[PDB]
RNA sequence: UUAAGUUAGAAAGGGCGCACGGUGGAUGCCUUGGCACUAGGAGCCGAAGAAGGACGGGACUAACACCGAUAUGCUUUGGG
RNA sequence: CCGAUAGUGAACCAGUACCGUGAGGGAAAGGUGAAAAGCACCCCGGAAGGGGAGUGAAACAGUUCCUGAAACCGUGUGCCU
RNA sequence: GGUUCGUGGUAGGAGAGCGUUCUAAGGGCGGUGAAGUCAGACCGGAAGGACUGGUGGAGCGCUUAGAAGUGAGAAUGCCGGUAUGAGUAGCGAAAGAAGGGUGAGAAUCCCUUCCACCGAAUAUCUAAGGUUUCCUGAGGAAGGCUCGUCCGCUCAGGGUU
């Protein structure tokens, strides 16, 4: 039900270590020259890197 | 199939809105989710368009949304997205057997998060 | 006149603190921790400056008592002969000798069998 | 030699600032850029706008590179809090804070 | 090469130390306000409408202070 | 005698705000600088907020702005894991 | 000055002291940097005291006496600040969809169409009660359990015959 006692810093920061944000999965388009996900439209060229919209 | 956070006739009020929206736009923005279930309804509206015959068209009718597309002017008269399905988008696919949808991702919506798509025929 | 408690609380609890340094997590920031992590520490040290004394001496016995078995003697027969000899030289300068110097403690240890 | 930006008190938690502030810490401001574009949080484009302020600062003011420019330095402060209360069951009130952020980006040559 | 043995290094994260920040408002210094008294004065106001108020009054006026449809002031005597 | 948790409840528009049907209960809250000289102008930004430039003895004195402790939150790293 | 015997300690008795604010008197320090504050490997048997450097920006020690609002770690103490639990519980009965628009920015604002819900009400009056919440134009700090270009919110004007 309720903590027994508070969590020290160290135990806050190991349970922690998993919480994070991975970096996004991007890369540089050829028609742009500028990053972009993977199997997205790139909307600085306006269209899908590959196929013409 | 896919339960789309709604009650099954939530759900088929949903598909036939958007099966609609698809027929009278022929392109449009939702989350993936919705565009993954809405390829499958859509796909199978057109085969009917494709088929032709009064039985196909009442099979539609029981489905597709009572809208008006447009009004074309001969006096002037409205055009209805069933019409259209079968007068309009049906016959551009006359030689093409399957897959007269495609899904283009787009983009983290920003109220949410949800993962938007464009679908559209083609 | 009024006296506010102004700076020598600050400055007392501050030292504590200070004495609580290298201590894990509040031990080594929070006075009421830190004082008790202090006071344990003194109590600790005051009773290892005595355990100190006979933690040395069991490691030097230890060490003669090796270096008296090369030499087919106990420890407890080398003291013995050593006080038989009349030789003073004390456990921490025998267990130096036999470390540093085997040589003079096997002429101590010669010095032990004489005596027996 | 390096140029930083400064946002301060933004009406953002500094732990959630924080999650993304550690995706760009010694990344080239390009992909930094591109990060906080892709990294779909409220903070994204907060940090993204003090970034693109510290560039121009590097720019404008000092003269600096922008295509030679890495994040040097990131890192989120506490601002100051602002209480608030939620009415609970049984007539009690519970204490929300609604915290602010100081983001900071500082932005160097290499 | 094989075998047997030995020893290094590692950090997802954490600890200690240090440096630099943030938050917060302790401390010091300060005083517009208080506290206790002393000496002197004064110890009542009101149907000639009191105490205390309400609403108003300014070029624009929400508040305070001031004033009362003569309203952010009028007459007069002195001071300056 | 007090020096802003003190001294009046009240140094600040306080018997106010607020609570209570009502009698009644009843706070919190002082400090830019000698002087506004209160940051022209440029830059990023919708703004906020910054970075320069300028004022100033000082701006890490920037309209709540003397000092600015501790808890608490971070960044960096010498040794350890 | 030696000699001899001593020097564990709760309640408790006895003694000597440290430090804090104020006063007096002597004597000083301080814009060539006071108090405070931060740091340090210094000094004393303890309470404690210096020194040096940073910050600070104007007051403060010392000696001898005097007087006390004179020392905090505990009171489920009082007030303030900030943690922990934790990115956790929760986000308060319900059907939405797409297109178009606006805008720095849109699931959330506007418009259109379809869909859905109430319909002895979830409709229309009206008393009480509230007291400007009404309308229009600006706004988006805070409030709104998200967002917000929007609002019963903020700022202006208006409005009740
Ligand atoms: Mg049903
Ligand atoms: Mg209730
Ligand atoms: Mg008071
Ligand atoms: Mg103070
Ligand atoms: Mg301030
Ligand atoms: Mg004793
Ligand atoms: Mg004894
Ligand atoms: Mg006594
Ligand atoms: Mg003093
Ligand atoms: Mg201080
Ligand atoms: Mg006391
Ligand atoms: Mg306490
Ligand atoms: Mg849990
Ligand atoms: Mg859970
Ligand atoms: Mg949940
Ligand atoms: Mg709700
Ligand atoms: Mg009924
Ligand atoms: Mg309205
Ligand atoms: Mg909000
Ligand atoms: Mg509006
Ligand atoms: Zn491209």
């Amino acid at each position: 039900a309720v903590p027994f006692r508070r969590t020290s810093k160290a135990k806050k920061r190991k349970r922690r270590t998993h919480v994070k944000l991975q970096l996004p999965g991007m890369n540089e388009c050829s028609n742009c020259g500028e990053y972009r996900l993977s199997h997205h439209v790139c909307p600085e060229c306006g269209q899908y890197d590959g196929k013409d919209v | 199939y896919r339960k789309l956070g709604r009650t099954s006739s939530q759900r088929k009020a949903l598909l036939r809105d958007l099966a609609t929206d698809l027929i009278v736009f022929e392109r449009i923005e939702t989350t993936e989710a919705r565009a993954k279930e809405i390829r499958k309804v859509v796909e199978k509206l057109i085969t009917s368009g494709k088929k032709g015959d009064l039985h196909a068209r009442r099979q539609a009718a029981a489905f597709i949304r009572h809208e008006v597309v447009e009004v074309v002017q001969v006096k002037n008269r409205p055009v209805y997205a069933l019409q259209k399905l079968f007068d309009d988008v049906a016959p551009r696919y006359a030689e093409r057997q399957g897959g007269y949808t495609r899904i283009l991702k787009k983009g983290p919506r920003r109220g949410d998060g949800a993962p938007m798509v464009i679908i559209e025929l083609v | 006149p009024r006296v506010k408690g102004g700076t020598v609380t600050r400055k007392r609890r501050k030292k504590i603190v200070k004495l609580a340094k290298g201590y894990y997590g509040s031990k080594h920031l929070l006075f009421k921790v830190a004082n008790q992590a202090v006071m344990k520490s003194y109590q600790y040290a005051y009773r290892d400056r005595r355990q100190k004394k006979r933690d040395f001496r069991r490691l030097w016995i230890a060490r003669i008592n090796a270096a008296a078995r090369m030499q087919d003697l106990s420890y407890s027969k080398l003291m013995h002969g050593l006080k038989l000899a009349g030789i003073d030289i004390n456990r921490k300068m025998l267990a130096d000798l036999a470390v540093n110097d085997i040589a003079s403690f096997n002429t101590l240890a010669d010095s032990a069998k004489k005596a027996l | 030699t390096s140029a930083k930006a400064v946002a301060k008190t933004v009406r953002i938690a500094p732990r959630k600032a924080r999650i993304v502030i550690d995706l760009i810490r010694g990344k080239q401001v390009g992909e930094a850029i591109a990060i906080l574009k892709y990294t779909p949080r409220s903070a994204s484009p907060i940090i993204e706008k003090v970034l693109k302020s510290a560039i121009a600062n590097a720019e404008h003011n000092y003269d600096l590179d922008i295509n030679n420019l890495v994040v040097e330095e990131a890192f989120v402060d506490e601002g100051p809090t602002l209480k608030r209360f939620r009415p609970r069951a049984q007539g009690r009130a519970s204490a929300i804070n609604k915290r602010t952020s100081h983001i900071t980006v500082v932005v160097s040559e290499v």
